[PDB]
């Protein structure tokens, strides 16, 4: 249960990438956001094919198996993407998440 | 005229594994130039004996044996004769001693709380019943660290009420109050003879213990069937 | 600061304990038992075979706690189908928790 | 608790420490009458290992692991010519610790 918060900036033009560990068996990896409100975790890059709505177009998948990092690319930044990004495994994806880390804005 | 014989005890093959006959013989009449020898029941010879001790306070001579022999020569029960002689009796004074199941389990009692309220010594006592036969052993470590005699005792060992076949002994430490505010963990190990490496380490905190509040969190949920 | 007392996987009970620093009074400091069982409400009787009534009782001995109700997350549970495709009947390894473990 | 789980029997043990001099007599009372001196055994004095001049002793009462269950106090009763009223004595129940307050937690969401 990893959490390495970051603080890395971000802007419209401005792109930041996470970094997620993978098992790499070829399971389902994910990012999701967690959602205050709801109390439930929506997931934003999956496996497949799945972009979320609000994220479509703007954000790329990208895996080494030779460094041991998973890694996901926002292209554009509205200023909105402020909440808690966790990454994981297994087709669960609220609970199953391994290490969780909130993105920030302006800088 | 004073002859005896002991045995090796528990507390020098565990702590030294040196096992060894000895052989006391004092409070007869001044005179040197004596002979000790140890006989076994096949006809080996011992090792030499020295360390003698001086001239008693009341006017008479001491006079000290040792049969030092091989580990398995006590375990396999092989019978050993102390020779001594004197110059008034001129037959050689002869001495035999012999031979000695059950496991018996340690237990570890925390003090009680009234003694802990006082804020003066808390003691901790180590209970090993059931056990026979007698002579087993029992050591104090804190934090891993041995624990000498100077700060524990040990009740001599003893007998059991209803049941005759195994009997009991016990041990209690002594300490202050501050110190059961970071526990330390007070480990009673154990020496006796039916156990497999002769350790049976056991210790009790704080932090185990009666504890005097649970609070059971089971929850319940549609999905969350493989216990990750 | 708590001590992981029991971390039982198999049937998921994570007892634990500490102990709760008071106020710099008398020593009547108070011992923790957080025990933590979680139900899983839709398993099976054997836990790895999908034919048997679905599960009543739930026993908790925490003597016993140092057959399952769930899975355990690295572990791999499979089964013999029997499919067929015609007349021949190729029995073969199936797969009840498809990703806790791979061919 | 662990020799409880035996399922055999129950040993409840009188400390006298910190007495002076020796021949401390000990007792095992149960509701008024005595128990008889093949149910406790009693050990000899010993001196502290820390205080110079003191002592100290044990009583060991061992009872079957059941009758220890329903109740039933066993006090232990002791005679020193140094106590106020030269006797005293001390009870245990199997109630005898704390509240122990559950603060379960159900949960159905
Ligand atoms: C159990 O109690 C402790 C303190 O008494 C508390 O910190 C903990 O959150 C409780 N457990 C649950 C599941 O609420
Ligand atoms: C149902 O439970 C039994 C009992 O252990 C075990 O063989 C298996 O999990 C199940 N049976 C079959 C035939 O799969
Ligand atoms: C247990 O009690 C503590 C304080 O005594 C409380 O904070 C906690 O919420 C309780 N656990 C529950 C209600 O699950």
């Amino acid at each position: 249960r990893i959490l390495p918060e970051v603080k890395v900036e971000g802007e419209l033009g401005g792109s930041v990438t996470i970094k997620c560990p993978l098992p790499e068996m070829h399971v389902r990896i994910y990012l999701c956001r967690e959602m205050a409100g709801s109390g439930t975790c929506g997931t934003v890059v999956s496996t497949t094919n799945f972009i979320k709505a609000e994220y479509k177009g703007r954000v790329t998948l990208k895996q080494y198996p030779r460094k041991n990092l998973f890694l996901v690319e926002v292209t554009q930044l509205t200023e909105s993407d402020s909440g808690v990004y966790a990454c994981g495994a297994g087709m669960n994806t609220d609970r199953g998440k391994t290490q969780k880390v909130t993105l920030n804005v302006h800088s | 005229i004073r002859v005896f014989a002991i045995p090796p005890s528990f507390a020098s093959i565990f702590l030294t594994k040196s096992t060894k006959l000895t052989c006391l013989v004092t409070d007869l009449t001044t005179y040197d130039s004596v002979t000790i020898s140890w006989t076994r029941q096949n006809g080996e010879a011992v090792k030499t004996h020295t360390n003698i001790s001086e001239s008693h306070p009341n006017a008479t001579f001491s006079a000290v044996g040792e049969a030092s022999i091989c580990e398995d020569d006590w375990n396999s029960g092989e019978r050993f004769t102390c020779t001594v002689t004197h110059t008034d009796l001129p037959s050689p004074l002869k001495q035999t001693i012999s031979r000695p199941l059950h496991r018996p389990d340690v237990y570890l009692l925390p003090p009680a709380r009234e003694q802990l309220n006082l804020r003066e010594s808390a003691t901790i006592t180590c209970l090993v019943t059931g056990f026979s036969p007698a002579d087993v052993f029992v050591q104090w470590m804190q934090r891993g660290q041995p624990l000498s005699p100077e700060k524990y005792v040990t009740s001599a060992p003893m007998p059991e009420p209803q049941a005759p076949g195994r009997y009991f002994a016990h041990s209690i430490l002594t300490v202050s109050e501050e110190e059961w505010n970071t526990g330390e963990t007070y480990t009673c190990v154990v020496a006796h003879e039916a156990l497999p490496n002769r350790v049976t380490e056991r210790t009790v905190d704080k932090s185990t213990g009666k504890p005097t509040l649970y609070n059971v969190s089971l929850v319940m949920s549609d999905t969350a069937g493989t216990c990750y | 600061e708590r001590i992981v007392l029991v971390d039982n996987k198999c049937k998921c009970a994570r007892i634990t304990s500490r102990i709760i620093r008071s106020s710099e009074d008398p020593n009547e400091d108070i011992v923790e038992r957080n025990i933590r069982i979680i139900v899983p409400l839709n398993n099976r009787e054997n836990i790895s075979d999908p034919t048997s009534p679905l599960r009543t009782r739930f026993v908790y001995h925490l003597s016993d706690l140092c057959t399952c109700y769930t899975y355990d997350r690295n572990k791999c549970y499979t089964a013999v189908v029997p499919l067929v495709y015609g007349g021949e009947t190729k029995m073969v390894e199936t797969a009840l928790t498809p990703d806790a473990c791979y061919p």
